[PDB]
């Protein structure tokens, strides 16, 4: 029932909603595991017919983190060690090699398994049935294939009008070269900053949330210091000492919240937007 | 660097001349009074409103000689740029320029939006720059001028390419859906009880 | 010569134009301006038989110079902003608005049915630029008819104050006019490299 | 005891019975400035809880010109407060608030001219007057034994804060009426905070501007974001396809509302973190 | 007894059986040989009756139809019927079942392709089965309809006395032109059905010329019939029995109970009628 790649595979506390028809193909549990993002919803409407309960996602990167830590989603470039798959189970390594089209590693794996008794006797069924199942996701994505059943009446853009950026534009090449299911996930996560409509156009946020670079997706504002964001810290080693500094302000008199709590509050979290989307006024045909 | 810009314009001219094969000349250009065309530096063209454009306030002289006053001038970005779409496919296997063109079009659109929003007060600032109320009209020309220089710059960037037989319909669709609202924007330009002007 | 003497005399007499002038009503231009002599009709699409000699003249001339858009608001709006006082002002306003609606519907139909028009014209005019020729000739026929209408309706008409009703109708019509333009497929197909290709933006300055 | 500035009127929402430096019922804040009294959760979840006052921006998107003004200046006050649409008491109140002594005395004489005044309703009316006056009396920071803020500062620009620079909004506020100044300080969350320890940035874009005419709902740049609020036209726009049913997963996902916050200006805290005194103070710089 | 052509059509195989067949109207004798169901399903029309007065309540009546095309569609969509020029592309016959395509090519007399397919089928088991008989029975029906009358007696009299001018009502509508001249070209079955489908705007008799509409509802077409106005924007066609924008800037309209007040008043219908030119009659 689950579509989660991890659920395709010890225990996974897979999100129950991964059993419930939304083709993220991954639980938020594992979006945390490897990427520290949360899937989310944005209902929108004129008259609360609410046709447009669009999916979105937010990161949980720490505001003081720099370098690789800001990369939300690496490109194939250095992905091997951005993920450190070498630390990971062979199943995980195989999955990520499939995603990143590392068929050379796939071959190497199959060769190494070849003479192992654990491959000959058993588990070959497991490996290849799981592989087929996973590939079914590719076969349900990638608009170039899958009955061209990805089309879905609307067309998306990302690298659009990067404020004061110089005349140019790039990285959609790499976007397309990434597995199409990844691109669908990106569409699910990042709503466009603008939408074209048959009649008109609409705007959702004033200023840019994120950037895509050749290295991968990177959380940055266009300019200045990164907007302050404490981690929620609600969720996740002892074999060695682990340490962190943190700056805390240790307030008091907070029971004034007896008064304050009576009034409504506003979110403080991290929606991500990039680029346009377009509903065609007329079919090209 | 003026000489360099001239040189590169000559190089674009060479490209044009080589691509074009036929003059089809002597068809009479009855319409055009092409008297004394002149150009000014394209620097600062990424934005607008600077008094550097006002600096040649002497333009009143040429206006009085040959006005070419056009009230309420509007723009057909489609009609302008449409020929240039037939280039990305001369080379193959990349959005070698279209990846840039798309956002450049969107940026031009937003430029039109913003200048439309802003002009309504910038009138007064341009009067400050020069008290001639006639400026109020003559301002508008600069609005186009700026993007004219933008296109003149862009022409240097991509003149290796020659019309494809059949364009990506996506480009056409974009052009239509943007230009419709662009041209609609002019609708709000209006006059209010000037009496017997 | 009465077509001048009726109204061009007032046009020259006035020395009072401050916002917008009557740039041309019986003014300027050259041998191209003279072909219009029949009582053109706004009621119906132009009669192709009447313009063949104009086509044969146009063969010598380049037509890409002139932008598609009519400037239906731009040029016309100013040419209406003046009146007498209330006597027969009803006649003025109403006949104006009716002429407005007529022009509107004209352009509309033109847009809708241009295919048939250009095709039929090209039948006898197998000229390479026949599309541009018919394109412009629509404009010019309209302009000539309108010019004659102006000469006819020209009056003392000294009073001047905007009628918001008129301007509202104006915007309402013109927006849809421009929308019709936009709906035009604007030579999207057949490569149209047959065109001058915008003269490559001749010499980067034209 | 209720202390809505409109509880003097002779109905306020129940929240007005509580003490709050809004000095208004939410009813009246709606009916006049179209905004909801709210706070914000400055709650770093690691036991570092705080909140700040806000009123979410809600004035419509399609507004033009003076409509854009959320609150007019004395220079333009009546152009919005078209007093002919407004009751004498309300007019007088606004006159006082704008220090319109001339209008004050004019209404005072209108009392006499309203021959019906012979019933001595003037007594009650003037009582109500003094009741309202109490609030300005209390809030006047200039009073010799008012307590100026320790440790605290606010400015209407990042640079004006950091370098004490003069600027438009700052000078306008300085000249601005004291009570309404206080109400602004109550409503407008900053874009920034300077603690000596750290500077916190909360957005890279800062909602809508203030000008000499008043608070203007104009964003610095681009079109306005959407605002999901007898011979008149409902003009309804509606859309198709209803919603495909994922509602279980949708309700499992995080829900952002479409609310428009305030993010304007720059705060500074210096020499000690000691803000959490909860007595009323005029809190001038 | 049943005479709708679609009722005459039968499936080549048990699957794609002709369920949703012709309605009872197939049994009826309008002489159109088409169920209104199939008229809808293939041409976006519904037949109607015009009552007429014999100068009197004494019965006179004539068949008519409404079109069902929406106001907003253009081109192919508006085309109601093709020419032999374009029927192939309009129908996308390969989408349609082989028997359907067969029948269509018979209607257009594409005998080349028709008999090519027949010659391929000859030794197929499904065509050594009586499908051939079926087709030749439809051929006999065609003979009994056309060779008996349609291009014969009917063509003769239409070219002898009581022609209808299927022609432009007013010559300024040059977009219509002498396309009536093209009526000559079509197969007599189609010509007959067209005549039966479309009313004139006028009738002349020794009793007067009668004007049944002010202004023509239609236009003549370059290949086959196309729903379009002769002039102006297309008149609104309503329609009766998905991620789309459906804005309707309605008036607020708080005047409830409108119909509970008004329902006695005449509920004027809207569906588009069909008018074209002049019929002529002697007694
Ligand atoms: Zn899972
Ligand atoms: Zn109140
Ligand atoms: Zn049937």
């Amino acid at each position: 029932v689950n579509r989660c790649i991890f659920a395709s595979i010890y225990k996974s506390p897979c999100s129950p909603d991964a059993y419930h028809d939304d083709g993220w193909f991954i639980c938020n549990n594992h979006l945390i595991k490897r990427f520290k993002m949360s899937k989310m919803v944005l209902p929108i409407f004129d008259e609360d017919d609410n046709q447009f309960k669009m999916t979105i996602a937010r990161h949980l990167v720490g505001n003081k983190e720099r370098g690789i830590k800001r990369i939300l989603i690496p490109s194939a470039t250095n992905y091997q060690d951005v993920f450190n798959l070498n630390s990971m189970m062979q199943a995980e390594q195989l999955i990520f090699h499939l995603i990143y089209n590392n068929e050379n590693a796939v071959n190497t794996i199959c060769d190494n398994l070849k003479y192992t008794e654990g491959f000959t006797s058993n588990t070959q069924r497991v490996i290849h049935s799981v592989y087929a199942t996973t590939k079914s996701i590719l076969d349900t994505t990638n608009p170039n294939t899958f009955c061209s059943r990805v089309s879905r009446d609307e067309l998306r853009f990302f690298d659009v009008t990067n404020a004061r950026a110089l005349r140019g534009g790039a990285g959609d090449q790499l976007f397309n070269n990434y597995s199409g299911f990844l691109q669908n996930l990106i569409r699910r996560a990042v709503a466009p900053e603008y939408l074209q409509i048959d009649t008109e156009e609409l705007r959702f946020r004033n200023c840019a949330t994120c950037i895509i670079d050749e290295t991968g997706l990177v959380a940055s504002v266009p300019d200045g210091p990164e907007l302050y964001n404490p981690i929620r810290s609600s969720d996740i080693q002892p074999n060695r000492l682990q340490i962190r500094n943190v700056l805390k302000f240790e307030g008091d008199t907070r029971e004034l919240d007896r008064t304050l709590s009576g009034y409504e509050e506003y979110p403080t979290y991290v929606p991500l937007f990039l680029g346009y989307q377009i509903i065609n006024s007329e079919n090209n045909f | 660097k003026l000489e360099d810009e001239d040189f590169l314009k000559l190089k674009a001219l060479e490209f044009s001349k080589d691509i074009v094969n036929e003059k089809l000349q002597k068809i009479i250009v009855v319409t055009d009074g092409m008297k004394r065309l002149y150009e000014y530096c394209n620097c600062k063209n990424s934005l607008e409103t600077l008094p550097s454009a006002a600096n040649y306030g002497s333009l009143l002289k040429r206006l009085n000689l040959y006005n070419l006053d056009h009230i309420e001038m509007n723009v057909n970005f489609y009609e302008l740029l449409f020929p240039l779409t037939l280039y990305n496919d001369n080379d193959n296997s990349d959005k070698t320029l279209s990846h840039q063109l798309v956002n450049y079009i969107f940026l031009a659109s937003n430029y039109f939006q913003n200048c439309a929003k802003n002009f309504n007060y910038m009138r007064e600032t341009f009067n400050v720059f020069g008290p001639f109320k006639q400026i109020d009209f003559m301002v508008m020309f600069v609005i186009k001028f700026n993007f004219l220089c933008d296109m003149r710059n862009f022409a240097k960037l991509i003149d290796e390419l020659v019309p494809n037989k059949q364009p990506n319909m996506r480009i056409h669709s974009v052009l239509v859906m943007r230009d419709k609202i662009v041209k609609l924007a002019f609708s709000n330009l209006q006059f209010q009880t000037f009496s017997k002007k």
